[PDB]
Order: C-alpha cells, then structure tokens, then sequence
DNA sequence: ATCAATATCCACCTGCAGATACTACCAAAAGTGTATTTGGAAACTGCTCCATCAAAAGGCATGTTCAGCTGATTCAGCTGAACATGCCTTTTGATGGAGCAGTTTCCAAATACACTTTTGGTAGTATCTGCAGGTGGATATTGAT
DNA sequence: ATCAATATCCACCTGCAGATACTACCAAAAGTGTATTTGGAAACTGCTCCATCAAAAGGCATGTTCAGCTGAATCAGCTGAACATGCCTTTTGATGGAGCAGTTTCCAAATACACTTTTGGTAGTATCTGCAGGTGGATATTGAT
C-alpha cells in the first residue's frame, strides 16, 4: 500500500502540462459545444474543421492565461487554492466587466 | 533585368510588398521607398525570430522548428513578447513557471 | 437530409479533469470544487462572443459554412489574435 | 485551383541564412506567415493614420519609419530602422 | 483662417429635438464631437475590413450594417440598425 | 436643390459623411446609401446620449449640459458604458461608489 | 477639545472627490514633470497649453481607475489598506507587467 | 531647496486621487509606488506624442499629438480634438 | 441617554464668463445636370471537404479515505489618520517673440498605359528523413520509518 | 540517516508521415520603358499663443498622538487530493453530396468632370444669462460623556 502526499501529483502535473502543447479538452465534446452555441445564433450552419480547431486553440489559450491570473489572485489572498472569487477578481481587473 | 529586392539587398519581395500596399487602401499614393523600407523591417523581424527559434530547436535536440520553439523564442525575449503580447501562437504552450509558495517544505 | 440530432447540455463535455489539466498548464496546484461550474460559465461566455462575430462574418459573406477565417477575424476584433490558421 | 500566396519561400531563405541546418514545420511556417502579415498590417495601418493626421496623400519610407518607431519596442525599433534606412539608401544608389 | 469643421451644429440641432430647453457647454460639445468622430472611424474601419475580407471594391450600407452589428452592444445595435435601414428607405422613395 | 439629409429625414450631414468616407481610404468606392445609413446611426447614438445627459442635467437642477452630465449618462447605462469602455471623457469624474466593507459599523 | 475618528475624514473626502471633477494634481509640478520626461526624447520642445491639459486628464483618469482596481485587490486580501503589492497585482493582471 | 520634479506630485495630491478612486486607508509606501507608475505612463505616452511631433517637423507638441498617442495606447480621450 | 462641535443643507442674491445670437461673406463644399467607367448578382457547373454513417484506443465517473488547508479567533504592536498655520510654492495676470500656419511655386516623383519578361505557385509522381512512440534498462524522487 | 515503491531519464530502434525534391508548365505576376499629372518641400511672413516673470493667492510640509488595522499564532472542522475500480465515450479510418468557389455575360450603379447654388465656419460687434461663489440660519452627524 503506497501514497503521494496531496500536492505532489499536482506539481507533477503542472510540470507535465507546462512542458507540452497538446489541446487538453477532448475534441468531440468541444465540437458539440461549438455547434450548439452557433446553432442558437443561427441554424443550418456548417464548420470547416480548422475553424473548430481555431476556436479550441483560442479557447484553451484564453483559459490557461485566466488561470495564471486567477492563481495570482488566490496567492495574493495568502491561499494556494483558486476559488470563484479569484476568477471574478481577475476578470474585473482585466476589463471583462 | 534586375529585381528591386536585389537592388535593395533584400530577400523579401519588394514588388509583392508594393502591390499589397496599393490594394490595402492605406493612402492615395505609395512612394517608391516605402515597400523597400517595409520589406526590410519585415525581413529584419523574421530573421530575429528564426534566430531565437532555431536556438530553441537546438536546445531540444531538434532540427525542425515547430510552434513550441517559436513560442519559446517569443516569450523568452522581452521585446518580441511585448510586440506579440496580444497574439496567440497555436500549438505553442506556455513557459514552465511555478510560483514559489506552491513548492514543497519551507 | 432526414432528421437532425438535438444538441443540449454539451457544456458538460468540458469535464472536471479537462478543466484541471488547463489549471495545471496555468500553474494551479489546488482547485476548489466550485471552480468547475464557474469555468464552464466563463468558457460559455467566451465562445458566445467569438462565435457571434464569427457567424456574423459568415452571414455577411452569404455563406452557410463558418470558415477558419471567420474565426480568425473574430478573434482579431476581440483583441485575441491567433496565428496558425490563415491570418 | 486558385493561387494562394505566402511569404514561405522568403521566410525559408532567411531561415537558411541564420540556421543553415535547421528546418521548419508547415505549422511553424504557417505562424511565421501570420506574423509577417500581422506586422505588415500593423505598420501599414499606423502609416495610414499618420499620413491622414498630416493631410498627406502619400505613404513614403518616412511614414513607414515613424510607424516603426510607434509600433515596435526600443531595441527592435532601433535595429529595424537601421535595416530599412540601409535598404532605401542602397535602393536609391542602385540605378 | 482655415475653416475648422465640426459636427457641433448637427449635435446642437439634435439636442433641441431631444431637449428643447437644454443647452451645452463648450467642453461638453467638444466631447460630443470626439464621440461622433470616434464612432465614425470605428464603423468605417470595420466596414473597410469587411469589404477587403470579401474582395469587394465598395462600402455599401450592408457593410455599414454588419459593421454596426459587430461594434455595437445588443440593443444599441438593434435600434441603430433600424434607424439606419429607415433613413435609407425614406431616402430611396424621396425623389 | 434639396439636401440629402432632408431627403433622408436627417439632421446629420449625409453629404459630409459621404465625403469623409471617400477621403478616408476605407475603400476604392462608396455606395449611395452607406453615408445615409452611417449618418443615421451617428444621429441616433448622439440623441440617445443627449437624451440621457439632459436627464442628468435635470437631476442636478441644471439646463446647460456639462461633461459631468455626459459621464453620468454614459456610465449609468450598461450599453453606452460598454461602447465607451476604453474611453475617457475629459472632466467627467467618476460615479459615486464606495465598497461596502469600507462603511463604518451601525 | 474635539477630534475625528481615523477614517471619518477619509470617507468624507471620498464623497467629496467622487462628486467633483477638478483635477487633483497642481498644474505647475505636473507641467515640469511632463517637460522633464519629454526632454529625454527631444530637446527644445514646446507644448500647447491644451496638450499639457490633455496629458493631465488622461493620467488622472488612469491613476484614479488604477486605485479602484488596487482597492479591489486590497479588499480581496481581506484588508482595507492599499499597498504596493495591490498596485502590482492590478498592473500585472491588466497586462501592464 | 533642490528637488526632483517627480516629488512635486505630492502626498496630498496622490491621496486626493486615491480618494476619488474610493480608497479609505493608504500605506505610506504607496506614494513612491504611484510616482513610479505615473512616470512610466507619461513616458509611454509622451514618447509616442513627441514621435508625432518629430514627424510633422514641429517643435511644439500639439494636443492632437497627445490625443493620437493616447488613442494608440488604448487610452482614447475625448474633448481635446480629433 | 445628553450636549456641543462642526459639517451639511437649502434659499436667496449677484457679476460676468461663457453662452447664444447675427450679418456679412465669401469661399468652399454640396448639389445639379452630362458622359464614362466599372463592379458584382444570376446563371451555370467542377469538385473540394463537410456531414454522417461503423470498429478500436484509453480516459472518465464514482466512492473512499485522511492530509493539510482554510478561515475563525485572538491579540500585541506598528503604522497610518488626524490635527494647527506660518511658510514657500503655485496661481493669476502682463508682455515680448518663437514658431506654427497660411500661401504660392515648381519639379521630382508618382500615376497611367503597353509590351516583355520572369517567377512564384501547383500538380503530377517520385524519393528522402526527422522523430514520435515503442521497448527495456539505469538512475532520481518521494515518503514511511 | 535506511529501504523501497514509483516516477523519470536516458538510449536505441523503426515505420511512416510529412517534408524536401523535381520536371512540366503558366498565369499572373513583376519589370521595363515612355508619356503625362501633381504632391509636397521650400521659401517668405503674419499673428497667434507660448515661455517668462512679477505680484497676489493659499495649499502643504511639518511632528505629535493613539485608534484601530495588519499580521502572527493557534486550532478545529472538513474540503479537496489521491487512488482503486468498472466501463462509456472518444478517437481513428473509410464511404455518400451540399455548397463553395471559379468562369462569364450585362446592366444598375458609382466615378468623373464641369457647372451653379447654399451652407456652414468666422469674425465682428454686440447681445445675453446660467450659475459658481457668497450669505444666514435651520438641521444633521459625529463624538465626547
Ligand atoms: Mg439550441
């Protein structure tokens, strides 16, 4: 019977995902989500597959950067755990509200 | 029989750059030195980025520059990072960077 | 075409683990359980904004297909310029 | 089969100049292509505005020069400005 | 000596329809002028881009409309669009 | 002779707008309704703001609109505020607003 | 023998200054600072009166707004006292760092 | 009484700004931080304005020079022309 | 609670800075009639690539367990708010002169047009190679003790 | 420290994806050359409006005092990390047509040019007034007790 202490695998993952560049959201789910949202704006739409890929690359790059800012917001609050209040503070200061 | 690129000592295409200035409607008229000066700036910047990207390729024991290497080049250079501070390089990832307090012990 | 599958709740394909990976790339060590719904919301807003603009370009061109270029131009308007897809 | 142009061959020439044994992947080239188009558009735009602001109808190498100093940061600007001045001088004296 | 144009009088004419007993400071009018010039540039600019993306030599009302949709928030867009389509209708019919 | 504005029912100079579009290098060419549409949009937006800025004057017991009234109009409307979100109105001040935790205890 | 509690005048000044629009930096010191700074870019410069004015309106708008975000950052860390770190966090998240 | 011009941006003026921004209590170290920040702001904008001046072959920075600099730095200002 | 120090409120008054009004004016747009150039919807059809179906690769959902993080409590001490005014810097206003802006000139450089050549793209079919993803095998990191 | 479970790092290999290659070809380029148009530098100059400075205004540098804020120390409760376990969903590779995108004809529309009409900016002289800034006295707020 064996265990890592909480945070050890977490740092392992940070090192891993910061070293690579693969998209981290599964392709098909993300695709459906695109098509759903688009459909609500306009029916009988198609998408070049590179269009979806462009959205995915932009979406993940956006979210990854948001989590750095969020993570800096928790750390400012003497925490190491990101919470919704941190995301919100990030987005207010960013001018997303 | 000589191109304007070779006249200016440039690899980048002056005629092409002249043509693209006209059809982009930046102004009524386009002077003769403008596509020359611009084509050179373009060449200067792309050389600077390939130099640094090539180094990142070599630091990873690779021979083919891929987007990760372009991202490493840009983001590791203060001035390129600022010039491209609102741009996203598909397939580039991020820089390794863990904030201190997150590391183990004291 | 005959019939056309209904799309709903797809926001839930953005799974807890996929969101944790993005956090990780972003250098996050510890994640409150409320982060996942909040992140889904924020993603939904981001996509609505970019798709609206992208689809507006599609319609202005009188097309039924959203091109990579529609998305690239939408991304540029919104200050999130993307290289790698044609612009 | 409509001809789609890019800066790829020039990017490659310049690549061989600086790293003679290094290749570039097509995705990496795609981004290099985007980067050139992007900086072109941004310099050309500043130049456009600048001309208008000064009630000029013509974009000369002088307008491009200012657009470069406005758009690029310190050192990149200094050096870009050398190479553009150098190329225009050498262009004028070459006929 | 050189005549310095301004949207000021048109702003002032509209003030009076909207608030016939209300006036406006010098500084306030200058801001309203900036405002019109700014929105002008923003819309034209987006419209120019639209035409170019679509390899068109012309900026028609369709480009101005799409531009407005892209630039304006929700309700402002919608009312702006209807006021725009309105004025074009009225204009065509009028001899 | 009869002005294109009066034809279109507008207080805003269709002619000038037309001209300003040509000498703006926005495109090679410019359709006949584009300036009509554009000019209506500008009139519309101008009115909306004057409507609300006048309303602000009224509240503060004034008949002459000043910059402060444009600022209060713009930042108290969610949509105008978004459109003018990266714009500074000279001499506008800010909205009265104090974070609740900074209020003294009851 | 009468004194106001710490933070009572602070509130009073918030209400006062939020209500007005005068510039809050004295014109002359600002004027010199502008010139000093411009001297490193080109010597023997003159400034229209409206140019210096425009620079002041912009800087104060900027600083005022940066104090709003800064104050939000202090409040996030469960404080009421703005510190340099709060100004730093706000500037980092705004993408000025 | 020899003194740098940055220091003319005084404690009470910096306090007034804060106040307009809703700030109740202020660390002593803020005054130097705020001057640093203001200096960088002005550098970036003035650099660009002056560059407009040099372009127009002038020796006077116009308000339009400033307004144009502010626009491209994403700080569009209304009321001084343009 | 009361009591008093001081801030805040409302009303009324008043001089003038900054607004609206005005006519000449003339000059420069904007609009009106005639001849010219050009763009882009419609009609048509090759053919890319998007939507939509079945089989194989591995990540997701869920429950359990307890490490250690968060947020409450308390509390000492440090640090910023409040305070009085003579003192020194900024503001207000008075006056030469730098330079910006208005105007006219004329030519170097740009637009236009018409063969003439070069080249950058693709397409067809071939030919080469960097490295991703598999293996096994030697060394680092981590956590219990 | 010692032991060991597990992750991480090499190195070496091998199929094949995707990259570099090449030969045919060509349409759209870029180049060359001669004709005609003009934008803007250049040069004189008139008049703002900008720097400078004396006198008049008034905001701020000073140090003392202590309220109350920030941050360290401590602790319980419980959230979120790790991991084992059962399998659903995505991924990967191979077959039908909606719609994009490329050609061409043709008129509805925008450009051009020159003309004739008016509008909108300025200046001139004067014409007008909303309200900032000051008064007085009634009432609210804060803080001491
Ligand atoms: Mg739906």
């Amino acid at each position: 019977p064996h265990r890592y202490r909480p945070g050890t695998v977490a740092l392992r993952e940070i090192r891993r995902y910061q070293k690579s560049t693969e998209l981290l959201i599964r392709k098909l789910p993300f695709q459906r989500l695109v098509r759903e949202i688009a459909q609500d704006f306009k029916t009988d739409l198609r998408f070049q597959s590179s269009a979806v890929m462009a959205l995915q690359e932009a979406s993940e790059a956006y979210l990854v950067a948001l989590f750095e800012d969020t993570n800096l917001c928790a750390i400012h609050a003497k925490r190491v755990t990101i919470m919704p209040k941190d995301i919100q503070l990030a987005r207010r200061i960013r001018g997303e509200r | 029989a000589k191109t304007r690129s070779s006249r200016a000592g440039l690899q980048f295409p002056v005629g092409r750059v002249h043509r693209l200035l006209r059809k982009g409607n930046y102004a009524e008229r386009v002077g003769a030195g403008a596509p020359v000066y611009l084509a050179a700036v373009l060449e200067y910047l792309t050389a600077e980025i390939l130099e640094l990207a090539g180094n990142a390729a070599r630091d990873n024991k690779k021979t083919r520059i891929i987007p990760r290497h372009l991202q490493l080049a840009v983001r590791n250079d203060e001035e390129l990072n600022k010039l491209l501070g609102r741009v996203t390089i598909a397939q580039g990832g991020v820089l390794p960077n863990i904030q201190s307090v997150l590391l183990p012990k004291k | 075409k005959r019939h056309r599958k209904v799309l709903r709740d797809n926001i839930q394909g953005i799974t807890k683990p996929a969101i944790r990976r993005l956090a990780r790339r972003g250098g996050v060590k510890r994640i409150s359980g409320l982060i996942y719904e909040e992140t889904r919301g924020v993603l939904k807003v981001f996509l609505e904004n970019v798709i609206r603009d992208a689809v507006t370009y599609t319609e202005h061109a009188k097309r039924k297909t959203v091109t990579a270029m529609d998305v690239v131009y939408a991304l540029k308007r919104q200050g999130r310029t993307l290289y790698g897809f044609g612009g | 089969k409509t001809r789609k142009e890019s800066y790829a061959i020039y990017v490659y020439k310049v690549l061989k100049q600086v790293h003679p044994d290094t290749g570039i992947s097509s995705k990496a080239m795609s981004i290099m292509n985007s980067f050139v188009n992007d900086v072109f558009e941004r310099i050309a735009g500043e130049a456009s505005r600048l001309a208008h602001y000064n009630k000029r109808s013509t974009i000369t190498s002088r307008e491009i020069q200012t657009a470069v100093r406005l758009l690029l940061p310190g050192e990149l600007a200094k050096h870009a400005v050398s190479e553009g001045t150098k190329a225009v001088t050498k262009y004028t004296s070459a006929k």
